């Protein structure tokens, strides 16, 4: 994860913080040789 | 007879040394121990 949270309101008025940014989670698995399965 | 221990894992015998001829025989007939077979195998998935 890459990023910076800004405050949020959704609501005197309420801040909620978010993340906005560049966000990868992989799972990859190797056949055997060569080429690499990904979930992504 | 027979007898054996598997404290020692060792046959005894009561009997003649015709006992003693062929069931030293027997001693070592059934001595044998099987190779081994790969009764389990770890197989390594490529894909799934």
């Amino acid at each position: 994860i890459v990023a910076e949270e800004v405050p949020v309101i959704t609501g005197f008025q309420t801040v909620d913080r978010k993340e906005v940014g560049i966000k990868l989670k992989v799972v990859p698995q190797i056949n055997e040789g060569n080429s690499v399965q990904l979930n992504i | 007879k027979f007898v054996a221990d598997e404290r020692t894992n060792s046959i005894l015998i009561s009997g003649d040394p015709k006992v003693r001829e062929r069931l030293k025989r027997l001693i070592k007939q059934l001595d044998v121990e099987m190779a081994a077979k790969g009764n389990n195998r770890v197989v390594y998935l490529k894909y799934a």
